[PDB]
């Protein structure tokens, strides 16, 4: 059997892989921005347990369960995504706490995956936190035998805060990362004004933030970056001069390279460039770099203003280059360049969200364990009944069956709110003193123990319904008015700024418009 | 030729046949796996660059394919009349097929304009219920096989027309139902879903009732009280009259209220002409026309009556999926070699594939243009 | 079962009661009441099981941990039968 | 001793072997990966034991030298003769290290 | 001398350290954790046959 077939099924394939590669491997989410790569990596280091104030763990093991659970797709890439997250010169904030050899500047590799130890951070935790209590979706497996979350409870908007670099089959992005506190301002201003202008979000947030200082030039733009979404801006390093107090000779010294910088691949191409005639004013080239701070000595040579040779440097060298801002991301599973406030009323949406599903879950939960505790206290009113009831029904079926069908007398000791006291699912044809029991609290009585008849459970019984009634009665509130739900997130907000907060790495000198606007329009 | 290379005892070219596999993966079963008569098995390594990207005359990396092929032209060695590409159904696997068949394509057209170029279809589902077993290769044909599990001759007892409605109607209406809901499903990106699945039950709506007030009122309030009873979760809805027209045009408007930001929904002349909306208003009233409230259905020893004909149907599927099992193959170094030499290499069970040259377009020159490939992307 | 139900109800604190039943004798009905020897541990005093018979902490903490499924009319078999088990057991 | 505390018996379904290889690096035997799969394939050949003691499924070699395939794709578990090996273990019948 | 072996910023000998440790898993570990003045490591590759 040879069935002739046409040739679309090339463009076809093709479609269906771009698609494919598009949608499930390079394009993060708006609503936490994070690849689904790392999204196992933390789901699986989440369901091992293992916490901050844990020992450390052999990282091989974590990397053998992710192949064989959620990503069957080699070992090479998750074991070099746990070392970028291992990095802290990679990241601003760091989200995976190991030891070992984790590589450096210099370029070396890490060792292999049978010496380092990893753990999960005091960070990471609140990126997961609130997770099993039915707050987000479940996504079958591969084989459809485990459930992943779709989406993670986060309150930390990991997009804005550190970012990511991924390109697609016909897309590309590229986010600068920026500092929490401005970030959290931001946020809690968009709060206070929904009808913010992007001129009050710059002056928020005066530009990005880098995990190793630098200094920023361009400001028009990020100006256009933060407004349409594409810009350029230029970084540049941090040096000075050296004037010894006698006769001496000058000495430039470098402090920081730019971001993304190799600093051995940068010595060999300065060392070329002295070779070659192509560089003037260098002697030769030392360096003094130690565990209190990288150092890098260049010796001026003799007769040499230095000002010249450090300006021929800053336009050869790569201590002087741009960098290509694209904000491109995932919507609703398509590809839309989103500006800031887009992504902040998402994060505020979905935040809204996991807040409500949240609530209603822990009001569920507590309308159970009140509904339960009712009957366990109408049962320890009246005993002695049951006494004889359970000692003269040899089966404890029909002991069961005779304790649902027959009422009670609802003594005095025993005896709220109006409603709000029951599940939805329940039959008003019980609990109209009167009362009946049911098949789940006749069981549950029937499950009781001697420790339980004490001068002690009574009150602390009477103290745990009395808690039941306040938490039902707290979360009926905020569920009617939104105003305290929106007062909660700002407190939510305002404690995680408290908790998180830090001070500025990077520096932003403008220049790009102090030259050309007061020299053009004078 | 050595070290990779494999041919067979036979030396005369149109009675061999080739393959092209990963090396150590599968090429190591499909040899302990295949015949030593007329089989010839020529491994790969990784991914082969592109011709478009980079056309260089002298850039080669492997070259054994075309070197043991033909001489590279063509028509002095036409050794191998057959080749046939066994790939991977994974993503990766489309992908390295569409840049072969790209590369012989832009290489030798000659050998793909006489018919020697074949495509290979590897199973990819393993269903066995105890001694039923079952090789399925497509997702239509894994849902028409769950369909036809889910309805093990199953017998409706409702107090229609019909006392035991069964037979191959009801596979028809399960059927109708599974491609509407799935419409519903693809619609969902535009509209909610909560109004979509409650219009199955609501009666029909035509436009001559733009006349009277009142029955668009009864309508409306009917399908805003019926939202309200059946919203579990976090939610409200309202309802809404606008008279924007010369007289009346009529066109109602429902207001729900989500976690923080109402939204409307309106009802225009383009909605109640759409062909989706006339569909939904056909299954509507066949479903109606059925009073399905009182049913008794069995499969095959047990019965429960029950409200609604989706719980039925998800009853019904659930009881056919309690002991299963569905073994899914993502490689074809996963299975064993006679496996394969059955399913998928068998000359006398296999089903290859013929590529045709029918037309000549510039699809490959809007392959790497990084303008094609970003208008392309249409599939809205 | 009768007098630890009253030790229960009038003891407000259980380890008051465990102490109260510990120390209190029993009258070993006869309906409660095997081999020789080989029915005790090791490291049991000969101070208990001397009818008259006494208590010890683990097992007045095994005794507040019963349940109400416990009283019926087919749990006094069981045990009987799981007692004859374990006595035939413990002789093979 | 890995895979009787993992618990893969053999009326269970099949378990990826790289989960098994890492257990044993990060517990007990942390000496390289080479060694622990070379000898996981070394008992699920049938050609290479009187009595196999791990019943597997995949690419495991032949007579031809033929290597067997990565660790990402086999499938092993314990088979019906295994569990007579480690019978009546948790009974204190031997001393730990 | 590729590669490898990274000298010290001294030439004079009797003067400098070298040192000779496993290259992949130690050598990275040892040339980020060293000196640049009178230090230098030559990693290694596996064992070496008998003499
Ligand atoms: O494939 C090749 C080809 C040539 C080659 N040359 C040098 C070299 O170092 N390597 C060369 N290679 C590759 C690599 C050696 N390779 C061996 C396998 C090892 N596997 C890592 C691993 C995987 C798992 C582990 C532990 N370690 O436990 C959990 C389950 C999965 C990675 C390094």
């Amino acid at each position: 059997i040879t069935p002739v077939n046409i040739e679309e099924e090339l463009k076809s394939s093709y479609l269906d892989y771009a698609m494919s590669v598009i949608v499930g491997r390079a394009l993060p989410d708006v609503r936490d921005g994070l690849k689904p790569v790392h999204r196992r990596v933390l789901y699986a280091m989440n369901v091992l347990g293992n916490d901050w104030n844990k020992a450390y763990k052999k990282s091989a093991r974590v990397v053998g369960d992710v192949i064989g659970k959620y990503h069957p797709h080699g070992d090479s890439a998750v074991y070099d995504t746990i070392v970028r997250m291992a990095q802290p010169f990679s990241l601003r904030y760091m989200l995976v706490d190991g030891q070992g050899n984790f590589g450096s500047i210099d370029g070396d590799s890490a060792a292999a995956m049978r010496y380092t130890e990893i753990r999960l951070a005091k960070i990471a935790h609140e990126l997961m936190a609130d997770l099993e209590k039915e707050t987000v979706d479940f996504v079958d497996n591969y084989d459809g035998t485990e459930k992943i979350p779709d989406v993670m409870p986060t309150k930390i908007p990991n997009l804005l805060v550190n970012g990511s670099s991924g390109i697609a089959v016909g897309m590309a992005t590229n986010i600068p990362p920026h500092n929490l506190t401005e970030v959290i301002n931001g946020c809690l201003a968009y709060i206070d004004d929904e009808d913010i202008s992007i001129e009050g979000l710059m002056e928020h947030i005066p530009g990005p933030d880098f995990p190793t200082a630098a200094i920023i030039n361009g400001r028009r733009g990020i100006e256009e970056a933060y407004r349409t979404g594409r810009g350029k801006v230029y970084i540049r390093a941090r040096a000075e001069v050296e004037v010894d107090a006698k006769t001496g000779r000058e000495t430039i010294i470098v402090h920081e390279i730019p971001y993304q910088v190799n600093k051995a691949r940068l010595i060999e191409k300065i060392a070329e460039l002295v070779k070659e005639k192509r560089v003037e004013g260098i002697s030769a080239l030392r360096d003094e770099s130690d565990k209190d701070g990288m150092r890098i000595v260049i010796e001026v040579k003799r007769d040499a203003v230095g000002e010249v040779v450090l300006n021929n440097l800053y336009s050869q060298t790569q201590l002087q280059v741009s960098f290509g801002i694209n904000m491109v991301a995932l919507h609703h599973g398509q590809p839309k360049i989103m500006n800031l406030k887009d992504i902040i009323a998402a994060f505020v949406r979905h935040r809204r969200e996991v807040v409500t599903r949240r609530t209603i879950f822990e009001l569920r939960k507590a309308r159970d364990r009140a509904h339960i505790l009712e009957a366990l206290a109408v049962a320890l009113a009246n005993i002695d009944p049951i006494i004889e009831l359970i000692r003269h029904a040899p089966t404890p079926a029909e002991a069961k069956t005779a304790l649902v069908a027959n009422p009670w007398q609802l003594g005095n000791v025993a005896a709220a709110g109006d409603d709000a006291a029951r599940p939805e699912w329940l039959e008003p044809e019980f609990g109209v003193g009167l009362y009946y029991l049911t098949e789940q609290q006749a069981q549950a009585i029937l499950d009781l123990r001697l420790q339980k008849l004490t001068g002690l459970e009574h009150e602390k019984l009477l103290d745990e319904y009395k808690e039941l009634l306040d938490q039902i009665a707290e979360l009926l509130r905020i569920l009617g008015s939104a105003d305290r739900l929106m007062e909660v997130i700002r407190e939510e907000l305002e404690l995680v700024r408290e908790q998180f907060g830090d001070k500025r790495r990077t520096e932003i000198t403008a220049n790009s418009a102090d030259i050309n606007l007061e020299d053009l329009i004078t | 030729l050595p070290g990779k290379l494999a041919d067979c005892q036979e030396r005369d070219p149109a009675l061999s046949e080739l393959y092209l596999v990963e090396g150590d993966s599968a090429g190591g079963s499909a040899k302990q796996g295949r015949n030593r008569k007329n089989q010839a098995i020529l491994p790969l390594k990784g991914k082969i660059l592109n011709v478009e990207k980079a056309r260089f005359d002298k850039m080669l990396s492997s070259q054994e394919v075309a070197t043991l092929i033909t001489a590279l032209y063509n028509p002095d060695k036409l050794r191998y009349h057959s080749i046939i590409i066994m790939t991977d159904a994974d993503v990766d696997g489309s992908h390295i097929r569409t840049l072969l068949l790209t590369f012989f394509y832009r290489q030798m057209p000659e050998i793909v304009e006489r018919g020697h170029v074949y495509i290979a279809q590897p199973p990819l589902y393993k269903v066995k219920k105890g001694k039923q077993e079952q090789y399925i290769k497509d997702d239509e044909a894994m849902d028409q096989y769950q369909i036809s599990i889910a309805l093990d001759g199953a017998t409706l007892h409702t107090n229609a027309s019909a006392p035991a409605l069964a037979g191959e109607a009801l596979e028809k209406l399960v059927s109708e139902y599974n491609a509407t809901q799935k419409m519903i499903n693809r619609m969902e990106r535009r509209y909610p879903k909560a109004m979509l699945k409650e219009l199955i039950y609501q009666p029909t709506l035509t436009e001559a009732d733009l006349s009277d007030e009142q029955t668009v009122t009864r309508w409306v309030n009917a399908l805003v009280s019926e939202l309200n009873d059946k919203e579990q979760h976090g939610s409200q809805w309202k309802f809404d009259v606008h008279t924007n027209a010369e007289q009346n045009l009529f066109e109602p408007i429902v207001r729900v209220r989500t976690h923080g930001v109402d939204t409307d929904y309106p009802l225009d002349h383009e909605f109640i002409t759409g062909g989706e909306y006339r569909r939904i208003c056909t299954l509507g009233e066949k479903l109606r026309g059925l009073l399905e409230e009182d049913a008794f259905i069995e499969r095959g020893e047990r019965r429960q009556p029950v409200a609604s004909f989706e719980q039925a149907l998800d009853w019904l599927v659930k009881e056919s999926r309690r002991g299963l099992s569905i073994q899914r193959y993502k490689g074809l170094g996963e299975m064993n070699p006679e496996q394969l030499w059955e399913t998928t290499m068998d000359p006398e069970s296999r089903r290859m594939l013929r590529v045709t040259v029918k037309d000549a377009i510039a699809a490959d020159q809007l392959f790497t243009t990084l303008m094609g490939d970003a208008v392309e992307p249409r599939r809205a």
